[PDB]
RNA sequence: GGCUCAGGACAACGGUUGCACCCCCCGCGGCGGUCCUAGCCGGACACCGCUGGCAACCCGGCGCCAAGACGUGCGCGCAAGGGCGGGCGCCCGGGCGAGCAGCGUGACGCAGCGACGGCCCGCCCGGGCUUCCGGGGCAUCACCCGGUCGGCGCGGUCGCGGCGCGCCGAGGGCCCGACGCCUGGCGGAGAAUCAGGGUUCGACUCCGGAGAGCGGGCCUGCGAGACGGCCCGCACAUCCAAGGACGGCAGCAGGCGCGGAACUUGCCCAAUGCGCGGCGCGCGAGGCAGCGACGGGGAGCGCGCGAGCGAGGCGGGCCCACAGCCCCCGCCGCGGAGCCGAGGGCAAGCUGGUGCCAGCAGCCGCGGUAAUUCCAGCUCGGCGAGCGUCGCGCG
């Protein structure tokens, strides 16, 4: 037993969404604790070398970075193993490049640009209240943010709009039968879908039946469904539809690429 | 040293299991504390740095803590003449050692100092007319540094005062 | 090795001198005597007779120097803690068994300490300059090519009191916007209900 | 981080639960009210100067001086713990599946922050334990356990618990194989073999566990019962100007011994990452080269009646942290096959020797004068830069 914490990763131990090459090299880059957690988020500096390519090597993205050349919902990171997660707001002013995080039908990261009219505000998922000193309430989000003094009216699972200038609530949607939402988790990543049903079994987990656009019906645990408007998503999202193709279709887009 | 780990046990067919690594830090244990009333000597308590940067703080002497009278509301501070009973050993009332659950006897003087002009519990009165009054020690001695507790009354009093009358 | 190099050093002039010691009958007089011990240099009359002296160390035939409260006449081992005397720590927390001869005085020393603490009208052999100057400002104000002075410490310069004044302020304004949001979200809240921590004085 | 697999067989480990019995550094987001000289407090030590001891290792005495160090500390009440505060058959908000958190109030106590402001809370990684199922062999081991099984109470612990102690009762496990003994016993993901069903192995790449000569103990720290940290006993070992002092390569190279059996005492952080920190440092992690018939893959010792082409050397490029090496470009141009066998299994036959001798032969067998089987020549067959022999596993 290790007498203390692990602050190496094996580049064979990675995620695999993360979608490293396995002769790159032992080592691979550890994400260090932040907004998000080691499986769900991914690190900067392979978001700034391995897509983006405005990077070759580590020392290139560690000049880049400290002379505070990103911006991460708001506010600039130097560190190259900074975790970025979902639906987080990417910014290089130098550029002009604006991108929001979020899923892939395939089940990765992909970077969705956007305007300058809906770049001062995230969604968030709020999965905890709870009451701190002297028993004023807070509440907690899948980004790591609390906020006291919420409104009664706002209850768990729900989804929170807030400025990304101040961490102050604009609008919440609430999690009801009938609303869209976007799977982030497991099989079903990035499918987006509309809620059908909802069934809970005592002492144990809640599973949530969606219906996707084109009639598909698929499920998964209450724990990784995020709400994105009502009806009707509130933000930009990739050129697909959350559409997952069958094999066949996804082999005939490859030899048409080809 | 001192452990709690199970592997030096047997098993629940009292079979020896056989031991497979050397001891470990987590699971020890520590002397007791065996805090002795007073009745260079003074009130002493030391502190032990404890798991994570924690303290915890066991008292060696002590003579006085908080009690209170629930019924009628009424709480202060005094000072504890002497053990008088303890389930777990005749031992520990000899030697006057501090721990919880031990009956201990009171002065009455803060209590009769507003006491025995109200109508109240007529055994307490009759406690208050005194010189010592029953109670009990409700926190945990060697933990936190102190001995706090309450004032019997009902069945429970009745249970202990006719356990110690034929002395 | 039959001698003694007695080390002779005075806090008032700091000026020290060594001598040699090839007896050990004149010396009598030292023996079984502790460090912080008056020792009248009597035994010392070329010149130091009519003068005190201190014990303050020395260091035996072998180089074992010579600990405190040990109360013998020979060396023994012990465990060093850290920052304790002829102990120097490599680690943060790390002890260390070493030998250390015993403070009772002896025939066995090869060396001994001695200061000079009340001294007679005559001169001796044996003036206080100073290599370095205050630095603190309290120091200063109670005393008082390249040009090289000390730069100063625990002076208040303008940037400090502005530094201080926007802390308060800005720790007042930061209590009154929590009192205010809480004001509010009270007013709010007429229709349900609260349990808080009241604010007691 | 790296090395190894000694120990250990309801354990470890693999899948699946829980903490309403827990602790947690960095980082992210919040919060920030502190009982009774504040234009800024006090004293030290280090290095350093003088003076010295001893072979070595080691340190002594005096002396002015620095802090984001140490100590005290200005300030709007606040740590830990403790007493009281719900119901009338059950069910039908802060939160729950679940009376759990918080708060008020009667008393104790002044913990933490504060001479350039952070105690505190949530999340994250990690750790600890814990439910359920799986988890080597021997019956020429059949009965075993006695804190062993439960209850009550206290102590101690981050914390639940026979974890420890006092009292009480008796209990628990077993042919659905207990207990005992053995193991040239780390486990899993996996590997070898090949119709299908399976058998054997699983040091070693990734995850987890354990150890640093054997056995124990402890400080610092959020975190270690840590050994490139200290203390002791035991077995070895070293230096001594003989009084004393000192050590742990199952880390990288190298050496002795052992065995059937296994490489350079090389260069560099440029790449992948780690620690510190702003325009970088260091890393026997890691990379590059050297040896290398464990081994795997791709070409070649000619085609043709004359031309062509390799390997090889000389120079230039490219690559490289520097050098090689592959590959490209001009000049001159080394063409090399062995190991088994020829009675059958099993594809492949001519003379000379020797004479149940010498020898061959996995089995049957040959050899006591043609020896189709030994010893040589010729010839021929198999595979091929590989071939044959020995032991093990699969078939
Ligand atoms: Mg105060
Ligand atoms: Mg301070
Ligand atoms: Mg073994
Ligand atoms: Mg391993
Ligand atoms: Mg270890
Ligand atoms: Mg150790
Ligand atoms: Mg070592
Ligand atoms: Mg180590």
């Amino acid at each position: 037993m290790a007498r203390g914490v692990r602050k190496h990763l094996k580049r064979l131990n990675a995620p695999k969404h993360w979608l490293l090459d396995k002769m790159g090299g032992i080592w691979a880059p550890r994400p260090t604790n932040g907004p998000h957690g080691l499986r769900e988020c991914i690190p900067l500096i392979l978001i700034l070398r391995n897509r983006l390519h405005y990077a070759n090597t580590y020392a290139e993205t560690s000049m880049i970075l400290q002379d505070k050349n990103v911006l991460i919902d708001g506010k600039p990171r130097t560190d190259p193993t900074f975790p970025v997660g979902f639906m987080d707001v990417f910014e290089i002013p130098k550029v002009h490049k604006t991108f929001r995080v979020l899923y892939d039908v395939k089940g990765r990261f992909t970077l969705v640009p956007i305007q300058s009219n809906e770049a001062g505000f995230k969604l968030c998922r709020v999965q905890k209240i709870f009451l701190g000193d002297k028993g004023m309430p807070y509440l907690s989000t899948h980004d790591a943010r609390t906020i006291r003094f919420p409104h009664p009216d706002i209850k768990t699972n729900d989804t929170i709009k807030i400025n990304l200038k101040t961490g102050k609530i604009d609008e919440w949607y609430k999690f009801d039968i009938g609303k869209i939402v976007m799977v982030t988790g497991g099989r079903n990543c990035g499918r987006i879908g509309t809620i059908q049903a909802i069934d809970k079994h005592m002492g144990s987990y809640t599973m949530i039946r969606m219906k996707d656009t084109e009639g598909t019906e698929f499920l998964t645990r209450l724990c990784n469904v995020f709400v994105i408007g009502n009806d009707s998503p509130a933000v930009a999202i990739p050129t697909t539809k959350g559409i997952r193709p069958d094999i066949i279709k996804n082999r005939e887009l490859r030899l048409r690429s080809i | 040293g001192i452990t709690h780990d199970k592997m030096y046990k047997r098993s629940k067919t009292g079979a020896v299991q056989g031991k497979w690594h050397k001891k470990r830090k987590y699971n020890l244990g520590r002397q007791p504390a065996n805090t002795k009333l007073i009745v260079n000597e003074g009130q002493k308590i030391s502190t032990i740095r404890c798991r994570g940067g924690n303290i915890k703080r066991r008292a060696l002497r002590l003579s006085h803590g908080s009690f209170a009278w629930g019924s009628a509301d009424i709480s202060h501070k005094a000072r504890i003449l002497q053990v008088v009973y303890n389930s777990t050993s005749n031992e520990l009332v000899r030697t006057n050692t501090l721990v919880k659950g031990c009956v201990v006897q009171i002065d009455s003087a803060p209590f009769k100092s507003a006491l025995s002009n109200d109508t109240l519990d007529k055994e307490i009165l009759d406690q208050i007319r005194g010189d010592h009054i029953l109670a009990r020690i409700s926190s945990r001695p060697g933990q936190v540094g102190t001995a706090d507790g309450y004032i019997l009354e009902g069945p429970e009093l009745l249970f202990y005062q006719k356990k110690l009358a034929p002395k | 090795g039959s001698f003694c190099k007695v080390n002779i050093s005075n806090p008032v002039t700091g000026a020290n001198k060594s001598l040699m010691i090839e007896d050990f009958r004149k010396s009598q007089t030292i023996h079984g005597l502790r460090m912080a011990s008056e020792f009248d240099g009597a035994a010392l009359g070329e010149e130091y007779a009519g003068c005190t002296f201190r014990i303050t160390g020395g260091n035996d035939a072998q180089g074992f120097p010579m600990y405190q409260g040990v109360l013998k006449s020979q060396r023994a081992r012990l465990l060093l803690r850290q920052g304790a005397k002829c102990y120097l720590h490599r680690r943060n927390g790390e002890r260390k068994r070493k030998s250390i001869r015993g403070c009772i005085v002896g025939p066995d020393l090869h060396a001994l300490s001695v200061v000079l603490v009340d001294a007679g009208d005559k001169t001796l052999p044996g003036v206080v300059p100073k290599r370095l100057v205050p630095k603190r400002a309290s120091k200063i104000r109670r005393l008082f090519k390249k040009l090289k002075y000390p730069k100063v410490q625990r002076v208040v310069t303008d940037e400090k009191y502005a530094r201080k004044q926007r802390v308060i302020a800005e720790k007042k304004e930061i209590m009154r916007k929590s009192l205010q949001q809480l004001e509010e979200y009270k007013a709010l809240l007429s229709r349900m209900g609260k349990q808080h921590n009241i604010r007691i004085y």
